[PDB]
């Protein structure tokens, strides 16, 4: 079960998941609920990172995302128990964010 | 009898304290292998 963590990155890419399945299943296996929470938010935001680019019509697929992605993120907030490493690393992506994608810089401010 | 003990004795000789400590939260699903509650005539009981 040491090897159980190699299925998060796998989970994590799904869009829809509950987050208390995320929870049960790091309960089960004794996993660490933070640093897989934190991952999850850091790749989240960077799906829809890496979805854009794909064209000139990326920007309307990703302007629906964006209020479902605040909605998503700001529940899962209170769960963790240590966000000083993931606000670090917010602000680490937020300085590596684009100027002109100024919804990235409105999610990630508001769960900051 | 007390013969077949000679490999019993030799297996509760071991101190542990780093299991008591830890408690597996697997589950089962034991509804499967149980008798719910019913109501069976003494005659039933008395045969048994």
């Amino acid at each position: 079960f040491l090897t159980k963590k190699d299925l998060i990155k796998a989970l994590v890419e799904n869009i829809d998941m509950d987050t208390s399945l995320i929870l049960e299943y790091c309960s089960t296996f004794q996993l660490d609920c933070d640093a897989v929470l934190q991952l999850f938010i850091e790749t989240l935001l960077h799906n829809t990172n890496a979805g854009q680019g794909q064209g000139d019509a990326s920007m309307d697929s990703a302007k629906r995302r964006h209020p479902k992605l605040l909605a998503k993120a700001l529940e899962m907030v209170p769960l963790l128990t240590s966000t000083k490493d993931l606000v670090i690393s917010l602000s680490g992506i937020l300085h590596k964010l684009d100027p002109y994608d100024y919804e990235m810089i409105e999610v990630v401010l508001k769960v900051i | 009898d007390e013969d077949n003990k000679l490999e019993v004795q030799k297996v509760s000789n071991t101190q542990y304290h780093e299991v008591m400590n830890l408690e597996p939260e697997n589950t089962l699903d034991q509804h499967s292998f149980s008798l719910p509650t019913c109501r069976i005539s003494e005659s039933v009981k008395k045969l048994m």
